[PDB]
């Protein structure tokens, strides 16, 4: 069993520089190693393949190298299409084995975020469940802190975040924070709140609404 | 026997060859016919490509001066017909080797063609080897039992073997003996229409490729660096006729 | 022109079995070299084995022997690949990849994904809810709508807004799972001269369960 | 003298499951590797050989694998009729070897021992000796220790113990303990105990008798 | 990626001598080594190739030897023309490496350092910045330290150094020290102080100008 090791498993670069991603192989192997590229939600497309020719397909952008055990991967000068899972492959001999994931991110500037808070619909009030939603729209960088606010008290138990992955087109992040109580306790507090704090403003961002009010 | 499993990238190896011996000579009136296999009209059937093998079509055509004679491997057009550029040596692989369409030539009504021809060609197998690539027809399963554990791929079942012109004798030379017309074949009784005569030569047997070698420098030890080598060949001719006036 | 469809993602039980097919590659005469990839969100992708049309030959690893079985049908059609005793480690999304005629390095030519989910429980059907603005102390410029899908099992869930029109502006957020059910959340951003001026509408499409839409009213 | 190096002696499992047995080479002997099944009081019968090829008889059901010094033997579902010994045999060269014993067995659910102590009849005290058993039928699992006591005190000597194979029918086991002594001695002491000490309980199952009393 | 190790980075010589100079291979590259020649200002010159064979010119002083991994570079007898630097190549695998730089020197030993020490002029004191030079010309060996006194305090900010290298002509270096202050700073100190200390003295050699003197 030939083991595939990529040094590491996140990457950071920025639009237009030249990336690197390096692949180590437990035994020689000659050429027989082929790249691959998988984006969110679709079936990855094969880049490189014998070290390094590229298939119908792939731009002179990509460009492989190596051989026997050590192989590597290079972007000269990259594009925001580019931001997808990059693995390496080897077929020497059976069993073929893959590399562990590497995540390409991109160092583009830094965006402060868009923050709407969603009182609970009328719906979902009639099901004797109510959710105050707070999306964290096209922020930059991922380190980011939400605060729940019910009557000015923070409220910790019953919140749900989903944190997106960088966005392909811009470089930009986004979060979704859900706070989701019974009907009963939602109808006995009027102030609901959400503050994001993000290193790109000294003062939190707040969102609110009055029960009564809206 | 071999190899085990090495199909790679790129297998291609450096490896000369001699080709079969062939003698020919023609006379007529008209340029001879030649015959070749060059890659046919689109399409018998469809109607889908693509890297499927492309059609063959036997393709008659006028021998002109400097088309190479058939070597080991037939009469086709490797240019079309072999993509690669190397699947035959340098020096056919991206020309036509055409061959005499004797058959043609004989059936023709005037027979301007062939006053009469003398031919001998000889050859034998001198090695085997298979093709790199992908087998585009693969043997039916019915014929071979896979296996095995390990082997599991079939190996590449596209044989070709390398032809060798054997002995070359003063006995079986066509050359510097005359020839006399005493009856033509044709009903053209070697009549040269237009005042002109095409006499068409093969001879593969003064084929010697010399070998130059010049000096870039003479270093102080040997040095390959010092010297560039070259590639020559030669040939000598004397057509020698006699002719009968005649009038009509 | 060279796409392969497969069969489908389906949820079963622990301890039955699973069919998997695949489409466009497997013909007579043509050859091709046919290889299955499961992807744990783990493990990463693993190799299952190499089946050759034309032939029947058969490779496997030594992992999924026993656990995978594969088919080939040399008419249409190919490449079947089933599992017997499916445990919680086999919920993975299966590719059928052929790479083009032969080998085995080459993958060009993906399958379209098949995602298996192998637990107890049942189909549970998602509750969309609606996500608008509050009363009048928002207006002008542009205006974040959002859908909240809630309580829905398996993954996933495809979230679509105006019929597949305005695809710029939306923010798909990945699912969480709590109490044995998932969570996803939809963002889409229109300017103010939009809504409430045309409708908006999302669209959430659950295979294993059921589609619904839900348009936003003020 | 190449070395045949089975994992484990004894293997659980149940019905439709899936078993893998294990079989690792002092030296390679390439796929020159068989396996063989074993019913007790029968005859081995030949399943694979050559590493992975099937014998005329034996179904799909049974799988070989391995190259070199590595090899498995795996059951992809299961029936009853598979519980027996499984070998396997290296042939590359001389001498043959064979690897050890491997049983494969049927869980089924935990019993704790029935424990019924005999002390020696009179008729076998006509003869100068008394021996006094203790059977100790249908446990599960197999791990079990028998303590004699005479007067109190722990006897190692003079006890032979017989211990039973699974049975066919229910998948318990049974264990005899004869502890042997000369009549002589026998009567020079009253108590006379046998303990069972078994995973099912956290106490002894203590069963005895008094000489004078019976 | 074979490296290229050089021993010495300097060697000193005098005319009619022999030097040789030394190349170790971290692989074993046959003779697969080549020797270049590069004066300052001009591009390099190749000397040897193959390691012994000497390429059209070249004088029969040059003479290369070695195999496999140490390489040596012998000039039986010297001149003047053969001050200059001198690398050895490997070409027996890609990629190409060579080997760090190598200073042949004359050792026409030696003189003592001529100190002389610069005031700022009048005009650069129109400009608001005061530089006090101070030249070392004509010394050998090359190790040598100048410390700058200001107020007999040594001084450590501010201070610019720039060594020439062997001159052609007699064998000699030179060193310039520039100490730069703001007009400010220079105003406010009477006493400046550049004291060269040598191996050619025990003691070092002191120039000193005041600023209310001068």
């Amino acid at each position: 069993d030939i083991v595939m090791t990529q040094s590491q498993k996140f990457m950071s670069t920025s639009v237009g520089d030249r990336v690197s991603i390096t692949c180590k192989a437990s035994q020689n192997v000659g050429t027989a190693v082929a790249w691959y590229q998988q984006k969110p939600g679709q079936s990855p497309k094969l880049m490189i393949y014998f070290a390094s020719n590229r298939y119908t397909g792939v731009p002179d952008r990509f460009t492989g190298s190596g051989s026997g055990t050590d192989f590597t991967l290079t972007i000269s000068n990259m594009q925001s299409e580019d931001l997808a899972d990059y693995f390496c492959q080897q077929y020497s001999s059976y069993p073929l084995t893959f590399g562990a994931g590497t995540k390409l991110e991109l160092k583009r500037a830094d965006a402060a975020p868009t923050v709407s808070i969603f009182p609970p619909s009328s719906e979902q009030l009639t099901s004797g469940g109510a959710s105050v939603v707070c999306f964290l729209n096209n922020f930059y960088p991922k380190d980011i802190n939400v605060k729940w606010k019910i009557d000015g008290s923070e409220r910790q138990n019953g919140v749900l975040n989903s944190a997106t992955d960088q966005d392909s087109k811009d470089s930009t992040y986004s979060m979704s924070s859900t706070l989701t109580l019974t009907k009963d306790e939602y109808e006995r507090h009027n102030s609901y709140t959400c503050e994001a704090t993000h290193k790109t403003s000294t003062s939190p961002i707040v969102k609110s609404f009055n029960r009564n009010e809206c | 026997s071999g190899s085990g499993g090495n199909p790679g990238q790129d297998n291609r190896v450096n490896v000369g060859m001699d080709y079969k011996q062939t003698q020919l000579c023609m006379v007529g009136c008209a340029p001879p016919l030649g015959e070749h296999w060059g890659k046919g009209k689109q399409c018998t059937n469809t109607p889908v490509q693509a890297g499927d093998c492309p059609p063959l079509e036997l393709i008659t055509s006028v021998i002109q001066d400097g088309d190479m004679v058939d070597t080991g491997f037939g009469a086709m057009n490797f240019a079309d017909l072999q993509t690669n550029k190397s699947d035959v040596p340098i020096d056919i692989c991206g020309t036509t080797c055409k061959y005499p369409d004797y058959l043609q030539m004989a059936a023709d009504p005037y027979g301007d063609r062939l006053f009469f021809f003398l031919r001998k060609e000889q050859m034998f197998a001198r090695h085997f080897f298979n093709r790199a690539g992908e087998v585009g027809e693969p043997v039916p399963d019915t014929l071979i039992i896979k296996g095995s554990g390990n082997r599991t791929s079939v190996g590449s079942s596209i044989y070709v073997n390398t032809p060798s012109g054997s002995l070359v004798s003063s006995e079986a030379q066509l050359f510097n003996k005359p020839y006399w017309l005493q009856k033509a074949q044709g009903h053209n009784n070697g009549i040269c229409w237009g005042n002109q005569l095409f006499v068409t030569v093969v001879d593969t047997t003064r084929s010697t490729n010399m070998t130059l070698c010049a000096s870039v420098t003479t270093s102080s030890t040997y040095t390959n660096s010092d010297y560039k080598e070259y590639m020559r060949h030669v040939e000598e001719y004397d057509l020698q006729f006699i002719f009968q006036l005649c009038s009509i | 022109e060279v796409q392969l469809q497969q069969s489908g993602a389906e949820v079963v039980r622990s301890g039955a079995s699973v069919k998997l097919s695949c489409t466009a590659s497997g013909f007579n005469i043509k050859d091709y070299a046919i290889h299955w990839v499961k992807q744990r969100p783990e493990k990463g992708l693993e190799w299952i084995g190499a089946i050759d049309p034309e032939y029947g030959d058969t490779e496997y690893v030594p992992k999924f022997q026993g656990k995978a079985t594969m088919t080939a049908d040399t008419s249409s059609n190919t490449a079947y690949l089933q599992l017997s005793s499916l445990t919680s480690e086999d919920t993975a999304v299966y590719y059928c990849n052929a790479g083009h005629d032969y080998d085995r390095g080459r993958f060009p030519y993906w399958g379209q994904g098949t995602l298996v989910t192998v637990s107890a429980a049942k189909t549970t059907p998602p509750s969309v809810y609606p996500l608008a603005p509050g009363s009048a102390a928002q207006t002008n410029s542009m205006v974040t709508l959002g859908c909240l899908v809630k309580g829905y099992f398996p993954e996933p869930v495809t979230v679509t807004w105006n019929s597949g029109s305005l695809s710029s502006g939306v923010h798909t957020f990945p699912a969480v799972l709590q109490s044995d059910l998932y969570t996803l959340s939809s963002s889409v951003t229109v300017p103010s001269s939009t809504w409430p001026s045309e409708t908006v509408t999302c669209n959430v499409a659950h295979p294993a369960s059921s589609t619904k839409v839900d348009k936003k009213i003020v």
